[PDB]
């Protein structure tokens, strides 16, 4: 928006204060002010304002939305040399590759894990099926078993894919936007199990991110499903928590969608050359990632040198275990329509506004 | 939404010129935008005719897809720039006029084939480099 | 001959691009 200045967008649940400290260091060396912002509905606002030539110089988000940004002509292409590419894991470069070209810098790998209060529960349930009973146990104590965000399909998908649900079929190197696994046997089995947990009064269809966060941190509930960014507030709350494998559904592991936090450069930015400097030489160093990680954990970072340290953290290992059992999100432009559709279906099945079979049939159609 | 933004861009830059070159429409039916870029496209066509006389032999949908795709993928494998888009546009127009003049009924397949390739393989670059405003400015700068 | 036409389309393309 302004030559001589950097504006950076990152979602509110990340370490935007840590990233601002890396911005201060950048301003110290170059005199370029770095403003970090965390707008609401970020993944949606950027394509709106970027399409008219506005928005941030740099946009942060999971990789799945960038292929759509790239196809809409909203992203400048990045120009990291092989030397710099060698500092990040190749598989993280693969998440930001689109139509042959790198379209963003990978930051860190993110996956949902099961988070549990050890005092309330020293033996996390291996299966989803034993939760309803363990909930009536805890609800006699005054507590509850599980509270996690129901308003975003990201947190419900692991249970949906467990029994066979999928987004787009991956075969020979091309994604089939005609073959969609949102309304197949597995998906409706996983979603129905969620609705029944709601119907049977175990969970609450109104539960969102803030609700589930406070309930857990305040020890009102025994378990939650979340990613690395959320551990800080749990440290602050002092709850004795463990991070472990997601429960299985019908003997098969929860299959969470794996995300790779990525940074793109607005095609309309008059500061591309300085955006490259900041991202490669200031952010993606052992020091830049530490600054962000100290505010909110990034997960398993792309930077080899710094991931070597973080990998030893057991909470990070559980993230990678649930990650192997999951799958990397596709970045094709159709990923937005898939999420929108799955967002509407999960919300409608939980609220009773639609049958499972209805909700998912609509989602299969509108994907 | 955005499916329609892609349509209007491609139609202003690609389709309008082809339909004029084919005589499906008259110059008067071209938008002021289309009338401007037509000049640089016309000069490219002249410059190309002085080099080569293209002889087309297309009898089916598949031959059009294969041949058209082969030419234009090599045109842009190296890189993309507005001058080459001029060549893309003019090339599409020549294959389409061969079809209409041959009376093989395949001209709509050439247009559609070029529409689809521009949509997926060129439009990201076009938009990320100023889109319509810059192609028009490119064509007006060439007026020198 | 087809690869010849694409080469020609490149040159006169690059030509028109520089002359602007
Ligand atoms: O770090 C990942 C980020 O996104 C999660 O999931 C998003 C997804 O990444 C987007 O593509 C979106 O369209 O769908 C998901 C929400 O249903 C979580 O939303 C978020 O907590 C997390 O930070």
């Amino acid at each position: 928006i302004e030559e001589g200045k950097l504006v950076i967008w990152i979602n509110g649940d990340k370490g935007y204060n840590g990233l601002a400290e890396v911005g201060k260091k950048f301003e110290k060396d170059t005199g370029i002010k770095v403003t970090v912002e965390h707008p609401d509905k970020l993944e949606e606002k950027f394509p709106q304002v970027a399409a008219t030539g506005d928005g941030p110089d740099i946009i942060f988000w999971a990789h799945d939305r960038f292929g759509g940004y790239a196809q809409s002509g909203l992203l400048a292409e990045i120009t990291p040399d092989k030397a710099f590419q060698d500092k990040l894991y190749p598989f993280t470069w693969d998440a930001v590759r689109y139509n042959g070209k790198l379209i963003a810098y990978p930051i860190a790998v993110e996956a949902l894990s099961l988070i549990y209060n050890k005092d309330l529960l020293p033996n996390p349930p291996k299966t989803w099926e034993e939760i309803p009973a363990l909930d009536k146990e805890l609800k006699a104590k005054g507590k509850s078993a599980l509270m996690f965000n129901l308003q975003e399909p990201y947190f419900t998908w692991p249970l949906i894919a467990a029994d066979g649900g999928y987004a787009f079929k991956y075969e020979n190197g091309k994604y089939d936007i005609k073959d969609v696994g949102v309304d197949n046997a597995g998906a409706k089995a996983g979603l129905t199990f969620l609705v029944d947990l709601i119907k049977n009064k175990h969970m609450n269809a109104d539960t969102d991110y803030s609700i589930a966060e406070a309930a857990f941190n305040k020890g009102e509930t025994a378990m939650t499903i979340n990613g690395p960014w959320a551990w800080s507030n749990i440290d602050t709350s002092k709850v004795n928590y463990g991070v472990t494998v997601l429960p299985t559904f019908k003997g098969q592991p929860s299959k969470p969608f794996v995300g790779v936090l990525s940074a793109g450069i607005n095609a309309a930015s008059p500061n591309k050359e300085l955006a490259k400097e900041f991202l490669e030489n200031y952010l993606l160093t052992d020091e830049g990632l530490e600054a962000v990680n100290k505010d909110k954990p990034l997960g398993a970072v792309a930077l080899k040198s710094y991931e070597e340290e973080l990998a030893k953290d057991p909470r990070i290992a559980a993230t990678m275990e649930n990650a192997q059992k999951g799958e990397i999100m596709p970045n094709i432009p159709q990923m937005s329509a898939f999420w929108y559709a799955v967002r509407t279906a999960v919300i409608n099945a939980a609220s009773g506004r639609q049958t499972v079979d209805e909700a998912l049939k609509d989602a299969q159609t509108n994907s | 939404g955005e499916e329609l933004i892609y349509h209007n861009i491609i139609n202003e830059i690609l389709v309008g010129y082809i339909k004029y070159y084919i005589n499906d429409i008259s110059e008067h039916e071209l938008s002021p935008y289309q009338q401007q870029i037509k000049k640089i496209l016309t000069y490219y066509d002249e410059c190309l005719n002085k080099q080569v006389t293209i002889t087309f032999s297309l009898t089916s949908v598949q031959e059009i897809k294969t041949q058209f795709t082969g030419v234009v993928t090599e045109l842009f494998k190296d890189l993309i720039n507005w001058g080459r888009i001029c060549g893309f546009i003019v090339f599409s127009a020549k294959m389409a006029k061969y079809c209409k003049d041959a009376n093989n009924h395949l001209e709509s397949t050439v247009i559609t084939t070029a529409y689809n390739f521009m949509k997926h393989n060129l439009l990201p670059w076009m938009i990320s480099h100023g889109g319509q405003e810059e192609f028009l400015a490119f064509s007006l700068h060439s007026d020198m | 001959t087809m690869e010849n036409l694409s080469r020609r389309l490149k040159v006169t393309g690059d030509l028109f691009d520089i002359m602007s």
